């Protein structure tokens, strides 16, 4: 009985979060990756003389 | 028992209707316009030998520089990936060890594994040579990951079903999770160390505030195990990879999956996961010796980082973004670009 | 003039195929990085005897080539001392195949490099202890004709009998990997035991011992599995060989 | 430049003791000890320890060659993930209480471990370790193996039974049963990857260590066979 | 992963039942699946698996010629016929499946705190 009493506190303090729509997280995602796209060495190739390797 | 069944029953249904009011859209719709991120054919650049049977795990310094790699001969070395040159070889009381961790202000690196103790090491001893410096008990259960909060905590996560907290200076769990019904595989800090997830051997992810030392919410979906798990960079996204052969991404705020990536001719399950600097690119390891890249806002795959001749058993990227690290039970570490 | 001109033929050939089978068997070997290990080091090198084997008999006739178109002057001496050499270091580089593999099931474990080290100078170092005491004699006391031409057969028993001792090593090391081989597939088959001994023949080189116009066929026979020796060892042990196939299949998969 | 030399020097004394490493480690053979629980495991891990923590390790050496065996403990019962850290070992000892329903979890472990993918390569070496006991329990007559084996009703000694002075054929019998029951399982799909070596033992003896020695040897031999393209 | 065992009830001893499991929240067909049992006062007990497609077939000693496993792939069940009960038989039923897709091993399906293993229904003779 214990595991469930356990179980249902735990359902009970999840169920009661504040949501949001999908989309803007989906928007927020594209706006972050456009945002810090130009400074990621692998997303675009870089030249020998800065590259160490 | 049966009236406690039912109402929480109840409450599951409720959650999942809850859940299902906020999908509005999918992920691919929105980012249903951004240009593909086209062929990137990585090279590699580098490769380290050395280690005499498989590795299990490597974390990269904080510098971009040195890293630190872990292998089942009982041994740790840290390389210096710009000249391939060997600094420190660390012999290990236990052989079996299945993770390492590169502290912050790059002092210590702490390692552990079936011995079920994390070992804490330093770099900077006055007499210069290694040596044991805190070893943390409490766990019953394999260890598989630990992180650095800073120079004086580490986050633990073993195979007992519960994470915890250490204060390395005295050695007491300051704080212990639980809440998982199998064993936890891997875990990753939040950017502002505030907060970290980790996905156990249920097919759940469960999601923890650092400070209460309580669960803040669970996300399921997949269908087997949990391999891997990794913080997207702004600190409010994460994606987990799992035995089913598939990878999906998660959002904190909308708690429900966003996407999933997967591919008929692939029937082998994933190891371990890790971001690029931007975020954009997903890479990923699996058992048919291959890492793949994946497109994170678009779903599809965009390169493939062969040239293993074994499973590849870990993963990682500089902090600044220019190198890439893999590890594989063939004994060899690669850096690509 | 018929027998000997067909049995001409069938060496020159037989040599030549094995020669760019062996070069090409050793490229491949070293190419792949992944595949370095001890035991492709001493084929690698079994390889190289071969290959000098087959440049030194080639050349040597070919100065007939011009002599019947030399028999008296310093180099060619010189270039009957370097055929024999390359003779007894083939021969002694497939003793060492053979130890190696025997030493491999003799469940013994030695320091790898120390036992690299003198794997490779008894390869090529033990013929240098019986061909340049022949060169030296031949030089002070019966130097006629280019050395070529024998009169006191002592002096002539000085190479033969270290290769007849390379040869019934071989043999022994023969015999008792088939004794092991049967006894393995007994415990858990004539076709199975057919295919693994035809297999250890150009390895081990028993040929020789096996052949210890019926006199016609038996010298056939001789030189053409000597001439062709080379050949087969390189197909067997290089290109259908399991992880040499399958990185092949890998590579040009990747390509 | 001089930390060049500096880090150069340094590379090389790190080097030179790895090289020395490398030796010491492959003289050293690994060994995994499965066995259930009222099998009698302890009880042979002490007699190896004798003559000679999440884990357990013991060293001992045979005929100058050495051994590193591995006995797990302080761990849950789902092994399907500290598993697959031993698919490098020489060999999996498995331990089984033949007399004991026991037997049938022991069947079931071992198919599992057998059609495993990560080990169809880690050849398997098979002990059953109550004979004393399955001998009493079968000659007392009640023990019915019937019930829980209805082939066994049917089943006689095979022609190739050899049996030690003073054996009655019901327990011989019986013996050979419950082994074929296992053999099954280690004969399809085996794909000559890898072997099982059944034997019969009891909990005090000595040469529990002789056999996995000779079966080590042996699939050193198959190993290396299988190499050359010989078997 | 969602489990849900049904059709238990009483019945007198030598007679018949049927049990009726029914899963969602997976592909059905790529999961070997089996049938454990758990008596009073016993640790669990195995009784009999069946392949992804039905080609293979397996059973505990004790229950050989009684009982029957068979499942229907096309729609998301397993099924289980019982046939001359015995009184040493009364326990609980657990609908239980293997951890792994598109393997054969079925690692510790028996474990106490199995994750993907269902509540379960009674069968009492």
């Amino acid at each position: 009985i214990a595991q469930a009493r356990k179980l249902v506190e735990q359902l009970k303090m999840e169920a009661n979060i504040d949501r949001i729509k999908v989309s803007k997280a989906a928007a927020d995602l594209m706006a972050y990756c456009e945002a810090h796209a130009k400074e990621d060495p692998l997303l675009t190739p870089v030249p020998a003389s800065e590259n160490p390797f | 028992l049966d009236q406690l069944r039912q109402e929480a029953e109840q409450l599951k249904n409720q959650i999942r209707d809850a859940r299902k009011a906020c999908a509005d859209a999918t992920l691919s719709q929105i980012t249903n316009n951004i240009d593909p991120v086209g062929r990137i054919q990585m090279r590699t650049r580098r490769t380290l030998r050395g280690h005499l049977a498989k590795i299990y795990a490597m974390h990269w310094g904080t510098d971009s520089r040195l890293l630190v790699s872990a292998s089942q001969d009982g041994k740790l070395i840290i390389w210096d990936s710009y000249t391939t040159n060997k600094v420190h070889a660390i012999p290990l009381r236990s052989s079996w060890v299945m993770t390492c961790a590169y502290a912050p202000s790059g002092n210590y690196v702490a390692c552990g594994g079936l011995d079920n103790i994390c070992s804490i090491y330093n770099l900077k001893t006055r007499e210069g040579n290694v040596r044991v410096s805190r070893e943390l008990a409490g766990h019953t259960g394999y260890l598989s990951c630990c992180r650095f909060l800073d120079d004086n905590q580490i986050v633990t996560s073993s195979g007992d079903t519960t994470c915890a907290l250490w204060d390395i200076e005295t050695g007491q769990q300051t704080t212990t999770f639980t809440g998982h019904t199998g064993d936890v595989m891997s875990l990753s800090l939040a950017p502002d160390t505030r907060l970290f997830v980790s996905g156990a051997c249920d097919a759940s992810a469960k999601l923890w505030d650092v400070r209460e030392g309580m669960c803040r919410q669970t996300f399921t979906g997949h269908e087997s195990d949990i391999n891997a798990i990794c913080f997207f960079p702004n600190g409010n996204a994460f994606a987990t990879g799992s035995d089913d052969a598939t990878c999906r991404l998660f959002d904190l705020r909308a708690d429900q999956e966003l996407m999933t990536y997967s591919h008929d001719n692939i029937i082998c399950g994933i190891t371990s996961v890790s971001f690029s600097k931007s975020g954009r690119l997903l890479l990923a390891g699996y058992d048919d010796f291959n890492c793949n890249v994946w497109d994170a806002l678009k779903a599809d795959r965009a390169g493939v980082l062969a040239g293993h001749d074994n499973r590849v058993s870990c993963l990682g990227v500089t902090d600044d973004g220019m190198a890439v690290a893999t590890g594989s039970w063939d004994s060899f570490l690669k850096i690509w670009n | 003039e018929e027998q000997l001109l067909f049995l001409y033929i069938i060496y020159t050939v037989g040599y030549a195929l094995s020669f760019s089978a062996l070069v090409i068997a050793s490229a491949i070997l070293l190419g792949f990085r992944h595949l370095h290990c001890t035991r492709n080091y001493i084929h690698l090198n079994l390889f190289a005897s071969f290959i000098l084997r087959a440049l030194s008999v080639f050349i040597k006739d070919a100065a007939l080539k011009w002599m019947y178109s030399y028999q008296d002057s310093l180099s060619c001496r010189l270039v009957f001392l370097l055929m024999q050499y390359c003779v007894a270091a083939n021969y002694y580089w497939l003793l060492v195949e053979g130890v190696y593999l025997y030493t491999l099931l003799a469940f013994s474990v030695f320091s790898e490099q120390w036992i690299f080290r003198l794997y490779v100078s008894i390869g090529w170092g033990v013929p240098l202890l019986f061909v340049v005491p022949w060169g030296i004699v031949k030089y002070l006391y019966e130097d006629e004709g280019c050395w070529t031409r024998n009169s006191n057969m002592n002096y002539w028993l000085i190479i033969r009998l270290p290769i007849l001792f390379a040869i019934g090593v071989n043999f022994l090391i023969f015999v008792r990997v088939i004794c092991i081989v049967v006894s393995k597939l007994k415990a858990n088959i004539k076709c199975r035991l057919a295919k693994s001994t035809l297999t250890l023949i150009p390895l081990l080189g028993t040929h020789e011992v096996i052949f210890a116009t019926l006199r016609f066929i038996k010298l056939f026979t001789e030189l053409s599995f000597t001439s062709f020796q080379g050949l087969m060892v390189a197909i067997l042990y290089c290109f259908v060989n399991n992880e040499v196939q399958l990185e092949f299949r890998k590579s040009w998969e990747r390509w | 430049r001089n930390e060049e030399k500096a880090q150069r020097e340094a590379n090389k004394k790190i080097e030179k003791q790895l090289q020395k490493d490398k030796q010491v480690y492959r003289a050293t053979h690994r060994l995994l000890l499965l066995g259930a629980g009222e099998s009698g495991k302890n009880t042979i891990v002490k007699q190896m320890r004798i003559l000679h923590s999440g884990i357990f390790e013991t060293k001992f050496q045979v005929d100058k060659v050495n051994f590193h065996m591995f006995d797990v403990g302080a761990q849950r019962d789902e092994r399907r993930k500290w598993i697959q850290c031993f698919n490098d070992v020489t060999a999996i000892i498995f331990v089984v209480a033949s007399s004991s329903n026991r037997l049938q979890a022991a069947l079931k472990l071992f198919d599992s471990i057998w059609n495993n993918k990560w080990l169809r390569d880690t050849s398997v070496i098979l002990f059953l370790n109550k004979q004393d006991l399955l001998a009493e329990k079968v000659l007392a007559g009640k023990s019915k193996i019937e019930d829980y084996f209805p082939e066994f009703a049917r089943y006689t000694t095979p022609e190739d039974a050899t049996p030690e002075p003073g054996e009655d054929p019901r327990v011989t019998r019986a013996k050979y049963f419950i082994r074929d029951e296992f053999l099954r399982i280690s004969t399809a799909s085996g794909d000559g990857r890898h072997y099982c070596y059944p034997h019969f033992t009891c909990a005090v003896d000595t040469e529990n260590i002789r056999r996995v020695f000779n079966d080590c040897r042996d699939i050193i031999q198959r190993m290396h066979l299988r190499q050359y393209e010989l078997l | 992963v969602q489990l849900q065992e049904s059709g238990g009830g009483l019945v007198q001893p030598g007679g018949s039942l049927r049990l009726s499991c029914a899963a969602s929240g997976f592909t059905f067909s790529n999961y070997k699946m089996n049938w454990v049992r758990q008596a009073p006062g016993k640790g669990l007990e195995w009784v009999s698996d069946i392949s992804q497609s039905g080609a293979s077939i397996s059973y505990t000693g004790s229950v050989k010629g009684r009982f029957t496993i068979s499942r229907d792939n096309a729609k998301n069940t397993l099924y289980l016929q019982m046939n001359s009960l015995k009184p040493e038989d009364t326990a609980v039923y657990y609908c239980a499946r293997c951890p792994a897709p598109f393997t054969r091993d079925c690692f510790d399906v028996t474990s106490t705190t199995y994750a993907y293993r269902g509540q379960g229904t009674q069968v009492t003779v």
